[PDB]
RNA sequence: AAAUUGCCGGGAGGGAAGCGGAUGGGGGCCGGCGAUGCGCCCCGGCCGUAUGCGGAACGGCUCUUGCUGGUCCGCCGCUCGGCUCGGGGCGUGGACUGUUGUCGGCCGCGCCGGCGGCCAAAGCCCGGGGGCUCCGCGCCCCCGGCAGCCGUCGUCGGCACGGCCGGUACCCGCGCGCCGAAAGGCGUGCCCCUCGGGGCACUGCGCUGCAACGCCCUGCGGGCUCCCCAUCCGACCCGUCU
RNA sequence: AAGCAGAACUGGCGAUGCGGGAUGAACCGGAAGCCGGGUUACGGUGCCCAACUGCGCGCUAACCUAGAACCCACAAAGGGU
RNA sequence: CAACUAGCCCCGAAAAUGGAUGGCGCUGAAGCGCGCGACCCACACCCGGCCAUCUGGGCGAGUGCCAUGCCCCGAUGAGUAGGAGGGCGCGGCGGCCGAUGCAAAACCCGGGGCGCGAGCCCGGGCGGAGCGGCCGUCGGUGCAGAUCUUGGUGGUAGUAGC
RNA sequence: GCCUGCGCCCGCCGCCCGCCCCGACCCACGUUAGGGGCGCUUGCGCCCCCAAGGGCCCGUGCCAUUGGCUAAGCCGGUCCG
């Protein structure tokens, strides 16, 4: 109600700024929009249907947006998790950013504690108080790109080539991951000892004990 | 292992599911009423809309090379004053799951 | 539009069966259901669980009516003429090899059907047809 | 053919109660599961338009008659170029069915906050008087100044989550210059506030589903029947008379 | 007198399941397409049997039948330091 | 101290197949009266999806044709006696089209699939000569009964018995 | 009490199955109004104190592969009574 509060007692006060910053350039797509575009010679049959365009526009802003704020309670870069589903849950890990994605990089330092790089959702995360420095961690390198996990499209080489079997299907570790993340952990390791015995509480794990309440325990 | 971590065997907090939702006269299978174990209020009962729900039983058949199957569910909604909740599922549990613990996760957590 | 009506029809279900009250004790009272004419069965008065009765609110939608689980409209071809009102649908009719057919002239049927890209069913039958389980 | 009978197999079990079914789950049995998708380029393969030629079914029409518009095939001339099957070479990733993330709609869910009503006043400190008690403490009652916080009525305001359905296939929603991973913001005039900010005005077209996992063949989800266990109206099964 | 015979008004049953009254053609609640999700009625919440062994304030100690939900499964005059 | 008022309990209150607040049992109730919350809860109510029916629209200008079509509405739907409406199946006849000894029809099938249903479709097995669909036409036209008719076959029962 | 067409049975360890009504940390003064500890008047005493829990696993890559070690235990299996 009082973020929507703006724009539902205006009425569109974000597009109409962009219709003018448009006009200012002076007279423009009032004209050009009768003009513009494609159509007429067919294909197949009448052509009633649908997509591209327009449509995916919006619809890549509004899936941005729970990414933050609606999944998130608050959180901030550095703050401890607790994974509650996930392969890796019941791991408390130490968060790097927020993807585009909306999913979660972390990574617990791998020899201490199995953790990989990974990524996980916001919405299984229960968020504790306490923080872990992350001021001078090189988190930058891992980014949304950087996790496509490869398909069996053939083998993993340039392609239009005959192949063989023994993809990974579900599954896939570069080997370059392996080589980035032993310096990234270097960093947070630093930071997890400085609290004493941090490090060993991590891998223990959480789990609620019979009489156990999780509506009374909130972290 | 890989997603392993350092004890707690028993990962979910216990409940048990009672009967299905009912009348004297007739039940409906299609919501299940579950007594989760250490919950005794209406308030407490609460935080459990939405979490997940597993019953993993085991059958004498194979599957995809495993004798152990799993039917998974969602909470809806509380029900009654007890720390009763209500519960739908993919396909209904087997009825004959009427005095059987199922495991009420933390899974997708709120808070 | 067509995807999702497909959906409801196939998971949901009112495969319910209407079978005709104390058919499983007498085995010459057919299966079929005809309604208790009598005001004194207890299916015509409506109690449950003694076998609820068909009308037409059990019925489908408008769309997925006389369709094969695959969206496809199913349609018993007879013979090679036939196959030609169905190259018009393609995606939207299937061929089925009628029972009369004998097997050469099933083979005939697939080959012009393998053209229309409508393979679905029309192989099938004709191969158990040759020999094949 | 039905009925019945025999054999055998399967389910079930020799600690247990029968309307013979429905409802749920498991076994047992069996059928199903784009020919495997797209863009691009290289080679191989085949064909050729325009225009001239040569033979024709056509059109609007007129309809004696006339004028404008044909396409096509034969296959030669003169200039160019394209497509398709397969292979090579690159990029995007399509195959039933099951699962998970999300946006919107509907509905529930717990919790927090504000103002006013009900002259407002419980209330506490200060002050005054009275009664009762007449053994005095104490008790009560009332009135004037006061932090204060209260039960009930009305209304508005804010959060935190989830179910279900659907993905919005023509005006629901929205983009079309720029930066910003991102979300998000970036005109200008007007007026209120005159602080922080707010409200209010100002162009036309095009168009409605996004993220992910398994496998489609190995193998397997599944469907269907019986049975066992669970569950249930079970007025005895139907008809007739009433 | 009658679950009786006969009228007056109305609703039901007959033409009525479902939910409630343990159970019941007629009482109670409500008329019923097919489903998912919500929410109730009647009636309940010790267990059967879905649901407070919840809170509050009384009363009751029944060896000659303790008591326990309209219709309804009965019951009175009269007695008790 | 006496006479009263009215609560529960006690008496009055005794029947036969053993027995019924429905049962167990229950005594700061799970009893009885009453209050306050929370909660449980019908095919009812709401919202959404969807079916037909009814109502109101709409879209044919031809050259895809169901225009008795298709598409948008919203509300409604129990249902005996009974009416009307729209269909399905069988036999034969006029039309029209198909199928066959390289295997028709028939029959069997805890085999698949469609339709709300009436029914239909297809596969496999058995089989060996003619048959089915569609458009009209027509009936000696659809069965569970009738102390049914006629044929077959059980349990009775390997029993009464001889 | 007895159990050979080389079957059967117990001991010993090896591998495998199938269950649980879902195992998957565990738990004694006595009593329905007392218990403990202490000084002792040595008791049905005195004084203190308690009523809503404790301890362990809790860390053994659901418990990897290796090397050694503590206080010399903790826990399982063996064995003494």
């Amino acid at each position: 109600m009082a973020p929507t509060s703006k724009m539902a007692l205006g009425i569109k006060r974000a597009s109409r700024s962009h219709t003018y910053h448009r006009r200012g350039l002076w007279a423009i797509k009032a004209k050009h929009g009768g003009a513009l575009p494609k159509a007429e010679k067919p294909a197949a049959i009448a052509e009633p249907k649908f997509y591209p365009a327009d449509d995916v526009k919006p619809r890549t802003v509004s899936t941005r947006k729970p990414h933050p704020t609606k999944l998130r309670s608050t959180i901030t870069p550095g703050t401890v998790l607790i994974l509650l589903a996930g392969r890796y849950m019941g791991k408390r890990v130490v968060f790097l950013k927020q993807l585009q994605s909306g999913l979660l990089l972390i990574t617990g330092p791998f020899k201490i504690n199995g953790v990989p790089i990974r990524r996980v959702n916001q919405a299984y995360v229960i968020a504790t108080s306490t923080k872990v420095d992350i001021s001078k961690v090189n988190v930058q390198k891992f980014d949304d790109k950087y996790f496509a996990r490869e398909k069996k499209t053939r083998a993993k080489k340039t392609e239009g080539e005959l192949f063989e079997s023994d993809k990974e299907a579900t599954k896939n570790l570069p080997d370059f991951k392996k080589d980035d993340q032993k310096v990234i952990d270097a960093e947070l390791i630093k930071a997890i000892d400085a609290v004493p015995d941090l490090k060993n509480y991590l891998g223990a794990r959480f789990s609620l004990r019979d009489g156990d309440k999780p509506h009374e325990m909130t972290f | 292992m890989k997603g392993r971590q350092g004890q707690r065997v028993r990962l979910y907090v216990r409940g048990t599911i009672l009967g299905y939702k009912r009348s004297k006269s007739n039940q409906y299978e299609n919501t299940s009423l579950l007594q989760i174990e250490g919950v005794n209020t209406k308030e407490e009962v609460g935080w459990y809309a939405g979490k997940r729900i597993a019953y993993v039983y085991k059958a004498k058949t194979k599957s995809n090379d495993s004798t152990i199957r799993c039917i998974w569910g969602k909470v809806t909604r509380p029900h009654g004053n007890s720390g009763v909740v209500r519960a739908k599922f993919r396909s209904n549990l087997p009825p004959t799951s009427m005095g059987k613990k199922v495991r009420v996760f933390m899974y997708p957590s709120s808070i | 539009m067509a995807v999702p009506l497909l959906t409801k029809k196939i998971v949901k279900k009112r495969v319910k069966q209407f079978k005709r009250p104390h058919s499983d004790r007498y085995i010459g009272l057919k299966t079929s259901w005809r309604r208790p004419k009598g005001i004194d069965s207890r299916v015509r008065r409506k109690f449950k669980g003694c076998t609820l009765m068909p009308n037409i609110g059990y019925g489908s939608d408008k769309k997925t009516r006389h369709y094969l689980p695959n969206k496809f409209k199913k349609f018993v071809v007879h013979n090679v003429s036939e196959l030609e009102l169905l190259m018009m649908h393609n995606r939207t009719y299937c061929a089925e090899i009628a029972h009369n057919v004998s097997t050469r002239k099933r083979k005939e049927i697939v080959e012009r059907a393998a053209q229309l890209d409508i393979v679905v069913t029309n192989k099938l039958a004709r191969l158990r047809s040759q020999e094949d389980e």
